[PDB]
């Protein structure tokens, strides 16, 4: 809630929104899921990889 | 390049030239680097290895059982012709 409201005339840099409401807005519920990328199956020879 | 005379392209950029900086240096690279994370020997894939059949033959068994047994019925007598 402190970073991402700021109130008119305050700085937006970092924050999500900005406005005279600012001061009474309030985050619910933040969710986030992770989903990692690479690659399997790598080939195995008599060096290693 | 053509030149012209009377006038000629100067014989060479001259010594009124700026020299703006001194740097010029770059600076060697001295660097340790160690890649050493235990290593697992395995690894697990789906299928790796396998030429599947893309159809098989057909395939079988066998087995056989029985006798020999009959009821028979014989064609009659006839007189013989010749010999």
């Amino acid at each position: 809630n402190n970073t991402a409201f700021a109130a008119v005339g305050a700085n937006p840099l970092e924050a999500i929104y900005q406005g005279a409401g600012a001061a009474d807005c309030e985050f619910e519920e933040i969710s986030y899921t992770v989903y990692q990328s690479y690659l399997d199956q790598l080939p195995v020879g008599q060096n290693g990889y | 390049a053509l030149i012209n005379p009377q006038f000629p392209y100067a014989g060479p950029v001259p010594i009124p030239g700026p020299a703006p900086t001194e740097t010029m240096p770059l600076l060697n690279y001295r660097v340790e680097g160690r890649i050493a994370g235990i290593q697992q020997a395995r690894q697990f894939m789906p299928f790796l290895q396998g030429p599947h059949r893309a159809v098989a033959e057909q395939t079988y068994h066998a087995i056989g059982t029985g006798i020999q047994m009959g009821q028979t019925f014989n064609q009659p007598l006839i007189n013989t012709q010749e010999g």
